[PDB]
């Protein structure tokens, strides 16, 4: 009887968002229908195009009642404020879009409660102002969750899916995997943080007062996630955005989506996850997480930057392209914060910079490099948390090696109460990997230095990517 | 150096309204101002325009409707950081 | 895949 998602999102030992607010920005809704009434109040803000009456609010109301609904819903507690956004047809603007954003923060100005989530289940093509407005409100402290979209392409393309500091979902189905209806389907790619439920998802029916009817999209994904992300800040509400993010992405499911469905450039840059409910069974733990840059493009000193939030820190730095056309990868200071910075290659197509970016609080990182010896080394003379390597030129222990050509730098942080180790793997292949032991966080993973065209840490397995190679992962725990 | 933005996917773009978007710290009197500016400055150019909102809080700036035909001249208006023609967004 | 989810026909 339990719903499928509901079920999915339910961790494997289990035991609400009342303090917190949930904002939706949507078509209109029916706000007396039984699974909803008392628990959504409609601001009647509204700012659509005109046209070009239970069908007006179907959408807005099957994801009020995902989000807040009391017999199907994630967050059965939670209030919701509504604000109209899209007309009957679903089609709403940027602009109207925007003054929504705008009025949801001078409202809380005006009459500040807690913390405030805001789902946004819509898409448009990429725009500069939309994703400016988001960051402006996520910098401002709002939690806001957004649909990948659902034209089965790469969700950087589009808004507000592609804006810095929003949490971006996709859609899998009861099978975990991701939805594809044609040339429809899930978006994908780096700018996804997540998937969840987003597929036959059963909720209130603008058709009848007490009715329900299953839908399927990105935004009943992102409802899943925005219910769940008023269930984490209700337990703890001082979550900074980053600390949301981390615990998201460490209580999710992972490994679980076939990658096959996606493009193949798009396997490495899309998370493997599906959100759950945090457990029952949460005493600090070290949570990392990896960020792939955009793509530098083909400029011959094309560089890709990779950041994490102010209030993480960066503990390794890599990249990784297609080619294996690449000048490698250092960490550099830029507003007093270390980012993670890769280099292309002269004739490369360009190259990604992935961060491992990592919530340690009292930590003190620095950055040991040693240019070119004639094979190079340097050490923490402190735990070495990463090894990264960068050369200038075309072709050739709490220690990093290189080669006798590059640049190595070595991240080193003084941790106290961090304990590290370095697992090691290699075999005569397209792909070697090695992972860290469970309770353990990977900080680090690198290539030991035949043609390589790349590492990324996939959440605790260090993936080293070739055209004798060993993989390196560096492992650390409280 | 302010530069001009709409999107990519053609059948989604909706010419004829603008979003004229102000630098960082630009306050709510100077976006006021700034809006009467380009409608006096397109008037006197014989083009008639409607000031649909004023953005403060988030962003500053405002919505303006008017002729693309004016967009070299608002691009020109102190305080633009870059203006953007609004396009549609859709229930996903 | 309901009409009044964009871009499914509904």
């Amino acid at each position: 009887s339990i719903p499928w998602n509901l079920e999915r999102i339910t961790p494997p030992r289990y035991r609400g968002g009342s303090l917190v607010e949930v904002y939706l920005l949507d078509t209109s809704i029916q706000s007396d229908h039984r699974e909803i009434e008392g628990r959504v109040m409609v601001t009647d803000f509204e700012n659509v195009p005109e046209e070009d009456a239970s069908k007006c609010d179907s959408h807005g109301t099957h994801l009020a009642g995902v989000v807040s609904g009391r017999d199907a819903g994630v967050a059965k507690g939670a209030s919701m404020r509504s604000l109209r956004v899209l007309n009957c047809q679903g089609k709403g603007t940027v602009s109207g879009t925007l003054i929504g954003l705008e009025f949801i923060r001078k409202s809380q100005l005006v009459q500040p409660v807690g913390p405030l989530v805001v789902l946004l289940p819509l898409a448009g093509g990429y725009s500069r102002v939309l994703n400016a407005a988001c960051q402006r409100l996520a910098r401002a402290g709002v939690v806001l969750v957004t649909a990948a979209g659902n034209f089965r392409d790469d969700a950087c393309l589009y808004s507000p899916a592609s804006a810095p500091e929003v949490i971006t979902v996709g859609a899998t189905n009861a099978q975990d995997q991701p939805v594809t209806l044609g040339t429809l389907g899930t978006n994908f790619g780096r700018c996804v943080d997540l998937f969840a439920p987003g597929e036959d998802i059963i909720g209130a029916s603008s058709d009848c007062s007490t009715c329900f009817v299953s839908q399927s999209g990105t935004s009943q994904a992102a409802a899943h996630v925005a219910g769940i992300a008023a269930m984490m800040l209700s337990a703890e509400p001082e979550l900074t955005l980053a600390e949301l993010r981390q615990r998201l992405i460490h209580f999710s499911a992972k490994d679980v989506i076939n990658e096959a469905w996606f493009p193949e450039d798009q396997r490495v840059l899309t998370p493997n996850l599906v959100a759950a409910l945090p457990p029952s069974t949460h005493g600090w733990q070290l949570f990392c997480r990896t960020v792939w840059s955009a793509h530098s493009g083909p400029t011959r000193m094309a560089t890709a930057i990779a950041r994490c939030a102010p209030d993480e820190e960066l503990l390794s730095c890599s990249s990784f392209s297609r080619s294996g056309k690449r000048r490698g990868e250092r960490m550099e200071a830029q507003g007093g914060k270390l980012v993670c910075r890769a280099h292309n290659a002269f004739g490369g197509e360009g190259v990604y910079a992935i961060a491992r970016c990592c919530l340690l609080p009292q930590a003190n990182c620095s950055v040991h490099t040693a240019p070119p010896a004639e094979g190079t080394r340097v050490h923490c003379h402190h735990v070495l948390t990463g090894c990264s390597s960068h050369w200038e030129v075309e072709d050739l222990p709490n220690q990093c090696v290189g080669h006798r050509e590059a640049s190595i730098h070595a991240s080193c942080c003084h941790a106290p109460g961090l304990e590290c180790k370095v697992k090691e793997h290699g075999i005569p292949q397209e792909q070697v990997t090695v992972a860290c032991e469970e309770g353990w966080t990977l900080t680090g993973c690198s290539a030991l230095p035949s043609h390589v065209l790349g590492a990324y840490a996939v959440d605790n397995t260090c993936v080293v990517r070739s055209r004798a190679v060993t993989a390196v992962a560096i492992c650390c725990r409280s | 150096t302010a530069t001009f933005h709409r999107c990519a996917k053609d059948p989604w773009r909706l010419p004829g309204t603008y979003v004229v978007v102000l630098k960082e710290e630009t306050h709510l009197s100077q976006s006021e101002r700034t809006a009467r500016r380009l409608q006096a400055q397109a008037a006197r150019r014989g083009y008639l325009t409607k000031i649909l909102h004023v953005f403060h809080g988030l962003l500053p700036g405002f919505l303006v409707k008017m002729s693309g035909d004016l967009l070299e001249l608002a691009l020109k208006l102190p305080h633009v950081d870059y203006i953007e023609e609004d396009s549609s967004v859709f229930a996903q | 895949f309901v009409g009044t989810t964009f871009a499914f026909e509904x």
